[PDB]
Protein backbone atom coordinates (compact mmCIF):
# COMPACT_ATOMS: atom_id res chain seq x y z
CA UNK A 1 0.00 0.00 0.00
CA UNK A 2 1.13 3.93 -0.72
CA UNK A 3 1.76 6.49 1.19
CA UNK A 4 0.58 9.80 -0.41
CA UNK A 5 2.48 13.59 0.47
CA UNK A 6 1.13 16.44 -0.97
CA UNK A 7 3.19 19.71 -1.36
CA UNK A 8 2.02 22.82 0.56
CA UNK A 9 -0.33 24.95 1.06
CA UNK A 10 -0.47 27.84 -1.84
CA UNK A 11 -1.89 31.70 -2.20
CA UNK A 12 -2.56 32.12 -6.20
CA UNK A 13 -4.09 35.14 -7.56
CA UNK A 14 -7.44 34.95 -9.49
CA UNK A 15 -6.01 33.99 -13.08
CA UNK A 16 -2.62 32.41 -12.76
CA UNK A 17 -2.25 28.69 -12.23
CA UNK A 18 -1.42 26.10 -9.94
CA UNK A 19 0.85 23.05 -10.24
CA UNK A 20 0.55 20.40 -6.62
CA UNK A 21 2.64 17.69 -6.10
CA UNK A 22 2.11 14.56 -5.24
CA UNK A 23 4.77 11.84 -3.92
CA UNK A 24 3.61 8.55 -3.53
CA UNK A 25 5.40 5.74 -1.28
CA UNK A 26 5.33 1.97 -1.03
CA UNK A 27 4.30 -0.39 -3.67
CA UNK A 28 4.94 -0.28 -8.14
CA UNK A 29 3.66 3.05 -8.83
CA UNK A 30 2.50 1.79 -12.33
CA UNK A 31 -0.03 -0.72 -10.57
CA UNK A 32 -1.84 2.29 -9.17
CA UNK A 33 -4.03 5.16 -10.88
CA UNK A 34 -4.44 8.19 -8.97
CA UNK A 35 -7.53 10.77 -8.50
CA UNK A 36 -7.43 14.26 -7.50
CA UNK A 37 -10.61 15.42 -5.07
CA UNK A 38 -11.19 18.79 -3.85
CA UNK A 39 -13.03 20.68 -1.54
CA UNK A 40 -14.02 24.08 -1.22
CA UNK A 41 -14.33 25.14 2.57
CA UNK A 42 -17.28 23.98 4.12
CA UNK A 43 -18.74 22.25 0.97
CA UNK A 44 -18.62 18.63 0.14
CA UNK A 45 -16.55 16.73 -2.70
CA UNK A 46 -15.41 17.15 -6.08
CA UNK A 47 -14.20 14.60 -8.25
CA UNK A 48 -11.69 16.03 -10.38
CA UNK A 49 -10.08 13.73 -12.61
CA UNK A 50 -8.43 10.68 -12.36
CA UNK A 51 -5.02 9.14 -14.36
CA UNK A 52 -4.33 5.66 -15.56
CA UNK A 53 -0.62 5.51 -14.86
CA UNK A 54 0.61 2.75 -16.65
CA UNK A 55 -1.10 4.02 -19.59
CA UNK A 56 -0.34 7.67 -18.84
CA UNK A 57 -3.98 8.90 -19.71
CA UNK A 58 -6.19 10.76 -17.70
CA UNK A 59 -9.97 11.73 -17.94
CA UNK A 60 -11.74 14.60 -16.06
CA UNK A 61 -15.02 16.32 -14.89
CA UNK A 62 -16.41 18.02 -17.53
CA UNK A 63 -16.40 21.38 -15.69
CA UNK A 64 -12.93 21.57 -15.32
CA UNK A 65 -12.01 19.99 -18.56
CA UNK A 66 -9.84 22.22 -20.30
CA UNK A 67 -8.02 24.26 -17.36
CA UNK A 68 -6.73 21.54 -15.97
CA UNK A 69 -3.98 18.46 -16.30
CA UNK A 70 -3.20 15.49 -14.37
CA UNK A 71 0.21 13.70 -14.65
CA UNK A 72 2.67 11.68 -12.98
CA UNK A 73 6.23 10.24 -13.31
CA UNK A 74 6.92 6.67 -12.99
CA UNK A 75 10.66 7.46 -11.81
CA UNK A 76 9.87 9.57 -9.36
CA UNK A 77 6.54 8.24 -8.08
CA UNK A 78 4.94 11.60 -8.44
CA UNK A 79 1.28 12.77 -9.37
CA UNK A 80 0.85 16.06 -10.69
CA UNK A 81 -2.38 18.72 -10.72
CA UNK A 82 -2.28 21.77 -12.96
CA UNK A 83 -5.35 23.93 -12.49
CA UNK A 84 -5.15 27.28 -15.31
CA UNK A 85 -6.62 30.36 -15.15
CA UNK A 86 -7.79 29.85 -11.49
CA UNK A 87 -11.22 31.83 -10.04
CA UNK A 88 -12.48 32.17 -6.57
CA UNK A 89 -14.55 29.40 -6.54
CA UNK A 90 -11.04 27.15 -6.98
CA UNK A 91 -10.04 27.76 -3.34
CA UNK A 92 -10.03 24.81 -1.45
CA UNK A 93 -8.36 21.98 -0.20
CA UNK A 94 -6.64 19.47 -2.89
CA UNK A 95 -6.58 15.99 -2.37
CA UNK A 96 -4.27 13.48 -3.83
CA UNK A 97 -5.62 9.74 -3.72
CA UNK A 98 -5.00 6.25 -5.30
CA UNK A 99 -5.83 2.52 -5.65
CA UNK A 100 -4.04 -0.23 -6.74
CA UNK A 101 -4.95 -1.90 -9.83
CA UNK A 102 -3.58 -4.91 -9.68
CA UNK A 103 -1.09 -6.58 -11.61
CA UNK A 104 -1.21 -4.07 -14.42
CA UNK A 105 2.81 -4.20 -15.36
CA UNK A 106 1.62 -7.62 -16.24
CA UNK A 107 -1.34 -7.30 -18.37
CA UNK A 108 -4.05 -6.83 -15.95
CA UNK A 109 -6.07 -4.23 -14.65
CA UNK A 110 -9.14 -3.65 -12.30
CA UNK A 111 -9.90 -0.23 -12.92
CA UNK A 112 -11.44 0.45 -9.66
CA UNK A 113 -12.90 3.59 -9.41
CA UNK A 114 -12.91 3.86 -5.47
CA UNK A 115 -10.55 5.58 -3.64
CA UNK A 116 -8.60 3.60 -0.47
CA UNK A 117 -4.73 5.81 0.02
CA UNK A 118 -5.24 9.68 0.45
CA UNK A 119 -2.78 12.81 0.58
CA UNK A 120 -3.14 15.04 3.33
CA UNK A 121 -4.51 17.21 1.21
CA UNK A 122 -3.04 20.98 -0.36
CA UNK A 123 -5.26 24.20 0.66
CA UNK A 124 -5.14 26.55 -2.10
CA UNK A 125 -6.23 30.12 -1.56
CA UNK A 126 -7.10 31.91 -4.69
CA UNK A 127 -6.60 35.60 -3.63
CA UNK A 128 -4.84 39.28 -4.15
CA UNK A 129 -4.18 39.65 -0.90
CA UNK A 130 -0.83 39.69 0.68
CA UNK A 131 0.98 37.36 2.75
CA UNK A 132 0.88 38.01 5.86
CA UNK A 133 2.82 36.73 9.23
CA UNK A 134 0.44 36.01 12.46
CA UNK A 135 0.91 37.55 16.10
CA UNK A 136 0.82 34.73 18.79
CA UNK A 137 -0.86 36.11 22.30
CA UNK A 138 -0.66 34.30 25.14
CA UNK A 139 -4.14 33.75 27.06
CA UNK A 140 -2.71 33.93 30.30
CA UNK A 141 -4.66 31.05 33.29
CA UNK A 142 -6.13 33.67 36.02
CA UNK A 143 -9.13 32.06 34.90
CA UNK A 144 -10.25 29.52 37.18
CA UNK A 145 -13.91 27.74 37.30
CA UNK A 146 -13.55 24.39 39.08
CA UNK A 147 -12.59 25.09 42.98
CA UNK A 148 -8.86 25.10 41.64
CA UNK A 149 -9.39 22.54 39.88
CA UNK A 150 -9.60 22.92 36.00
CA UNK A 151 -7.18 25.99 34.43
CA UNK A 152 -7.72 26.95 30.82
CA UNK A 153 -4.81 29.06 29.08
CA UNK A 154 -3.85 29.58 25.27
CA UNK A 155 -2.73 31.04 22.58
CA UNK A 156 -4.35 34.16 20.21
CA UNK A 157 -2.63 33.42 16.37
CA UNK A 158 -3.53 36.66 15.16
CA UNK A 159 -3.65 38.48 11.61
CA UNK A 160 -2.32 36.46 9.42
CA UNK A 161 -2.98 35.36 5.62
CA UNK A 162 -3.79 33.47 4.22
CA UNK A 163 -4.74 29.68 5.88
CA UNK A 164 -3.75 27.61 7.26
CA UNK A 165 -2.22 28.25 10.50
CA UNK A 166 -0.83 24.66 13.05
CA UNK A 167 -0.51 24.76 16.87
CA UNK A 168 0.89 22.23 18.91
CA UNK A 169 1.58 22.10 22.80
CA UNK A 170 4.67 21.62 24.08
CA UNK A 171 6.03 20.35 21.03
CA UNK A 172 3.20 17.49 20.18
CA UNK A 173 3.72 16.23 23.82
CA UNK A 174 0.19 17.73 25.37
CA UNK A 175 -2.82 17.16 23.48
CA UNK A 176 -5.29 15.79 25.79
CA UNK A 177 -7.67 18.63 26.46
CA UNK A 178 -6.36 20.80 23.30
CA UNK A 179 -8.94 23.18 21.57
CA UNK A 180 -7.93 24.47 18.72
CA UNK A 181 -10.84 26.50 16.98
CA UNK A 182 -10.93 27.37 13.13
CA UNK A 183 -9.53 30.02 12.12
CA UNK A 184 -12.21 33.10 11.76
CA UNK A 185 -12.34 35.91 9.13
CA UNK A 186 -11.94 39.21 10.83
CA UNK A 187 -13.27 42.57 9.77
CA UNK A 188 -9.70 43.79 8.82
CA UNK A 189 -10.03 40.21 6.09
CA UNK A 190 -7.14 38.91 7.96
CA UNK A 191 -7.34 35.67 10.15
CA UNK A 192 -7.31 35.09 13.66
CA UNK A 193 -7.64 31.72 15.85
CA UNK A 194 -7.06 30.56 19.18
CA UNK A 195 -5.66 27.11 20.49
CA UNK A 196 -6.78 26.81 24.22
CA UNK A 197 -6.50 23.57 26.70
CA UNK A 198 -7.50 23.13 30.23
CA UNK A 199 -5.39 21.15 32.70
CA UNK A 200 -5.47 20.81 36.07
CA UNK A 201 -4.88 24.26 37.98
CA UNK A 202 -2.83 22.94 40.63
CA UNK A 203 0.02 22.67 37.91
CA UNK A 204 0.18 26.25 36.83
CA UNK A 205 3.66 27.02 38.75
CA UNK A 206 5.06 23.13 38.34
CA UNK A 207 4.16 22.64 34.62
CA UNK A 208 5.10 24.41 31.80
CA UNK A 209 3.22 24.94 28.46
CA UNK A 210 4.62 26.56 25.38
CA UNK A 211 2.13 26.58 21.87
CA UNK A 212 3.97 25.42 18.60
CA UNK A 213 2.51 27.91 15.90
CA UNK A 214 3.67 27.93 12.72
CA UNK A 215 2.24 29.48 9.70
CA UNK A 216 4.43 28.10 6.61
CA UNK A 217 2.69 30.47 4.04
CA UNK A 218 4.54 33.11 5.48
CA UNK A 219 7.72 31.21 6.98
CA UNK A 220 6.29 32.20 10.39
CA UNK A 221 7.29 29.28 13.14
CA UNK A 222 7.00 31.01 16.67
CA UNK A 223 6.85 29.25 19.96
CA UNK A 224 5.09 31.11 22.76
CA UNK A 225 5.51 29.73 26.91
CA UNK A 226 2.12 31.06 28.46
CA UNK A 227 2.48 32.14 31.85
CA UNK A 228 0.05 32.47 34.81
CA UNK B 1 -23.37 14.03 -15.33
CA UNK B 2 -25.03 11.89 -12.63
CA UNK B 3 -25.80 13.44 -9.83
CA UNK B 4 -25.48 11.64 -6.59
CA UNK B 5 -27.74 13.31 -3.65
CA UNK B 6 -27.27 12.46 0.09
CA UNK B 7 -30.51 13.48 1.98
CA UNK B 8 -30.82 14.85 5.08
CA UNK B 9 -27.61 16.74 4.59
CA UNK B 10 -27.11 16.19 8.23
CA UNK B 11 -28.65 13.77 11.13
CA UNK B 12 -28.55 12.99 14.86
CA UNK B 13 -28.84 9.70 16.27
CA UNK B 14 -28.08 8.49 19.89
CA UNK B 15 -24.68 6.73 21.19
CA UNK B 16 -24.78 3.32 20.85
CA UNK B 17 -27.77 3.82 18.51
CA UNK B 18 -28.09 2.68 14.50
CA UNK B 19 -27.46 5.48 12.12
CA UNK B 20 -28.88 5.25 8.63
CA UNK B 21 -27.32 7.51 6.05
CA UNK B 22 -28.72 7.65 2.18
CA UNK B 23 -27.82 8.22 -1.05
CA UNK B 24 -29.47 7.48 -4.39
CA UNK B 25 -28.27 8.44 -7.81
CA UNK B 26 -29.85 10.58 -10.92
CA UNK B 27 -29.59 7.13 -12.56
CA UNK B 28 -28.44 3.21 -12.70
CA UNK B 29 -25.14 3.37 -11.28
CA UNK B 30 -25.44 -0.84 -10.04
CA UNK B 31 -23.19 -1.67 -7.25
CA UNK B 32 -20.49 0.88 -8.03
CA UNK B 33 -20.98 2.96 -5.11
CA UNK B 34 -18.37 3.77 -2.58
CA UNK B 35 -18.77 5.45 0.95
CA UNK B 36 -16.09 7.47 2.95
CA UNK B 37 -15.91 8.79 6.16
CA UNK B 38 -14.44 12.48 6.87
CA UNK B 39 -13.58 13.62 10.12
CA UNK B 40 -12.65 17.09 11.09
CA UNK B 41 -9.22 18.57 9.65
CA UNK B 42 -8.82 15.04 7.62
CA UNK B 43 -8.90 13.49 4.30
CA UNK B 44 -11.51 11.02 3.29
CA UNK B 45 -11.06 7.55 4.77
CA UNK B 46 -12.76 4.57 2.26
CA UNK B 47 -15.36 2.42 4.38
CA UNK B 48 -17.51 0.75 1.36
CA UNK B 49 -16.72 0.08 -2.18
CA UNK B 50 -19.13 -2.35 -4.70
CA UNK B 51 -21.72 -0.78 -2.19
CA UNK B 52 -21.33 -3.50 0.35
CA UNK B 53 -17.55 -4.92 0.73
CA UNK B 54 -16.02 -3.55 3.88
CA UNK B 55 -12.74 -2.53 3.39
CA UNK B 56 -9.82 -3.34 5.33
CA UNK B 57 -9.56 -2.18 8.79
CA UNK B 58 -13.19 -1.53 8.54
CA UNK B 59 -15.41 -2.21 11.83
CA UNK B 60 -17.80 -4.49 10.50
CA UNK B 61 -20.83 -1.99 11.83
CA UNK B 62 -20.35 -0.42 9.02
CA UNK B 63 -22.66 -1.91 6.59
CA UNK B 64 -23.10 -1.59 2.29
CA UNK B 65 -26.53 -1.64 1.10
CA UNK B 66 -28.14 -0.92 -1.86
CA UNK B 67 -27.83 -1.06 -6.31
CA UNK B 68 -29.07 0.96 -8.88
CA UNK B 69 -29.97 4.16 -7.70
CA UNK B 70 -30.98 3.66 -4.08
CA UNK B 71 -28.31 3.40 -1.46
CA UNK B 72 -27.70 3.02 2.18
CA UNK B 73 -25.10 3.00 5.08
CA UNK B 74 -25.46 1.70 8.26
CA UNK B 75 -23.21 2.29 11.53
CA UNK B 76 -24.92 0.25 13.79
CA UNK B 77 -23.37 0.98 17.31
CA UNK B 78 -22.76 4.68 16.72
CA UNK B 79 -19.47 6.47 19.06
CA UNK B 80 -18.05 9.28 19.62
CA UNK B 81 -15.35 8.58 16.99
CA UNK B 82 -17.77 8.38 14.76
CA UNK B 83 -18.62 12.07 13.83
CA UNK B 84 -18.00 12.56 10.66
CA UNK B 85 -19.05 14.07 7.42
CA UNK B 86 -20.12 10.89 5.06
CA UNK B 87 -20.17 11.01 1.22
CA UNK B 88 -21.09 8.23 -1.19
CA UNK B 89 -19.26 8.50 -4.51
CA UNK B 90 -20.41 6.24 -7.77
CA UNK B 91 -17.96 5.43 -10.38
CA UNK B 92 -20.01 3.34 -13.16
CA UNK B 93 -20.11 5.75 -15.94
CA UNK B 94 -16.86 5.44 -19.14
CA UNK B 95 -14.83 7.31 -19.80
CA UNK B 96 -14.42 8.10 -16.26
CA UNK B 97 -15.86 10.92 -15.04
CA UNK B 98 -16.98 10.08 -11.30
CA UNK B 99 -19.14 12.26 -9.07
CA UNK B 100 -19.91 12.34 -5.19
CA UNK B 101 -22.81 13.07 -3.28
CA UNK B 102 -22.65 16.35 -1.00
CA UNK B 103 -22.49 14.11 2.19
CA UNK B 104 -24.49 13.66 5.33
CA UNK B 105 -23.29 15.43 8.55
CA UNK B 106 -23.52 12.90 11.50
CA UNK B 107 -23.89 14.50 14.84
CA UNK B 108 -24.05 12.01 17.87
CA UNK B 109 -26.83 13.30 19.96
CA UNK B 110 -25.28 12.76 23.34
CA UNK B 111 -27.11 14.16 26.55
CA UNK B 112 -26.59 17.54 27.36
CA UNK B 113 -23.48 18.87 29.32
CA UNK B 114 -23.16 22.58 30.84
CA UNK B 115 -20.06 24.69 29.19
CA UNK B 116 -17.29 25.15 32.01
CA UNK B 117 -16.40 29.40 31.38
CA UNK B 118 -13.34 31.12 30.97
CA UNK B 119 -12.89 34.58 30.48
CA UNK B 120 -8.87 36.23 29.12
CA UNK B 121 -8.17 39.30 29.73
CA UNK B 122 -5.77 40.80 26.37
CA UNK B 123 -1.92 40.09 27.16
CA UNK B 124 0.26 42.75 27.50
CA UNK B 125 2.14 42.68 24.24
CA UNK B 126 -0.87 43.03 22.20
CA UNK B 127 -1.39 46.16 23.80
CA UNK B 128 1.55 47.89 22.79
CA UNK B 129 -0.27 46.91 19.66
CA UNK B 130 -2.82 49.50 20.31
CA UNK B 131 -5.68 46.57 19.96
CA UNK B 132 -7.51 44.63 23.13
CA UNK B 133 -8.57 41.07 22.05
CA UNK B 134 -10.67 39.63 24.88
CA UNK B 135 -11.36 36.17 24.71
CA UNK B 136 -14.05 34.29 26.25
CA UNK B 137 -14.30 30.24 26.17
CA UNK B 138 -17.18 28.23 26.10
CA UNK B 139 -15.51 24.49 27.06
CA UNK B 140 -17.30 21.04 26.38
CA UNK B 141 -20.93 21.36 26.30
CA UNK B 142 -23.87 19.85 24.35
CA UNK B 143 -26.01 20.76 22.24
CA UNK B 144 -24.73 23.46 20.22
CA UNK B 145 -26.50 25.94 20.68
CA UNK B 146 -25.04 29.20 22.98
CA UNK B 147 -25.36 32.11 24.01
CA UNK B 148 -22.66 34.69 24.81
CA UNK B 149 -23.20 38.22 26.35
CA UNK B 150 -20.31 40.78 26.81
CA UNK B 151 -20.67 43.49 28.94
CA UNK B 152 -18.59 46.35 29.97
CA UNK B 153 -19.47 47.82 32.78
CA UNK B 154 -22.73 46.31 32.60
CA UNK B 155 -22.85 48.37 29.28
CA UNK B 156 -23.90 45.37 27.06
CA UNK B 157 -21.82 45.08 24.15
CA UNK B 158 -22.94 44.14 20.25
CA UNK B 159 -21.10 43.87 16.96
CA UNK B 160 -18.01 43.98 18.11
CA UNK B 161 -16.87 40.21 19.09
CA UNK B 162 -16.51 37.33 17.01
CA UNK B 163 -16.90 33.40 17.90
CA UNK B 164 -15.92 30.42 16.69
CA UNK B 165 -17.17 26.73 17.46
CA UNK B 166 -14.92 23.71 17.29
CA UNK B 167 -16.58 20.25 15.65
CA UNK B 168 -18.29 17.86 17.82
CA UNK B 169 -15.39 16.29 19.69
CA UNK B 170 -14.14 12.37 19.19
CA UNK B 171 -14.22 11.67 22.16
CA UNK B 172 -17.11 13.12 24.00
CA UNK B 173 -18.96 14.71 21.23
CA UNK B 174 -19.43 17.99 22.87
CA UNK B 175 -18.40 21.60 21.39
CA UNK B 176 -16.10 24.48 22.69
CA UNK B 177 -16.93 27.39 21.36
CA UNK B 178 -14.74 30.75 21.58
CA UNK B 179 -15.99 34.41 21.55
CA UNK B 180 -13.60 37.03 20.99
CA UNK B 181 -14.67 40.74 21.77
CA UNK B 182 -12.42 43.29 19.92
CA UNK B 183 -11.56 47.02 20.60
CA UNK B 184 -9.04 49.53 20.78
CA UNK B 185 -6.49 49.66 22.90
CA UNK B 186 -7.94 52.99 23.71
CA UNK B 187 -11.38 52.23 24.13
CA UNK B 188 -10.23 49.37 26.48
CA UNK B 189 -8.01 51.64 28.49
CA UNK B 190 -11.23 54.01 29.27
CA UNK B 191 -13.04 50.91 31.22
CA UNK B 192 -13.25 48.34 34.50
CA UNK B 193 -15.52 45.49 34.31
CA UNK B 194 -15.35 43.07 31.02
CA UNK B 195 -18.00 40.17 31.65
CA UNK B 196 -19.05 37.21 29.61
CA UNK B 197 -22.38 36.24 30.41
CA UNK B 198 -23.06 32.41 28.96
CA UNK B 199 -26.79 30.59 28.64
CA UNK B 200 -26.66 27.31 27.50
CA UNK B 201 -29.88 24.72 28.77
CA UNK B 202 -27.13 22.79 30.77
CA UNK B 203 -26.84 25.86 33.06
CA UNK B 204 -29.75 26.38 35.60
CA UNK B 205 -29.14 30.17 34.91
CA UNK B 206 -26.91 32.26 33.08
CA UNK B 207 -23.11 32.05 34.52
CA UNK B 208 -21.13 35.46 33.96
CA UNK B 209 -17.17 35.13 34.27
CA UNK B 210 -15.24 38.26 34.47
CA UNK B 211 -12.30 40.31 35.44
CA UNK B 212 -11.43 43.98 36.23
CA UNK B 213 -9.06 45.56 33.90
CA UNK B 214 -5.83 45.73 35.77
Amino acid sequence: EVQLVESGAEVKKPGSSVKVSCKASGDTFIRYSFTWVRQAPGQGLEWMGRIITILDVAHYAPHLQGRVTITADKSTSTVYLELRNLRSDDTAVYFCAGVYEGEADEGEYDNNGFLKHWGQGTLVTVSSASTKGPSVFPLAPSSKSTSGGTAALGCLVKDYFPEPVTVSWNSGALTSGVHTFPAVLQSSGLYSLSSVVTVPSSSLGTQTYICNVNHKPSNTKVDKKVEP
Amino acid sequence: DIVMTQSPATLSVSPGERATLSCRASESVSSDLAWYQQKPGQAPRLLIYGASTRATGVPARFSGSGSGAEFTLTISSLQSEDFAVYYCQQYNNWPPRYTFGQGTRLEIKRTVAAPSVFIFPPSDEQLKSGTASVVCLLNNFYPREAKVQWKVDNALQSGNSQESVTEQDSKDSTYSLSSTLTLSKADYEKHKVYACEVTHQGLSSPVTKSFNRG
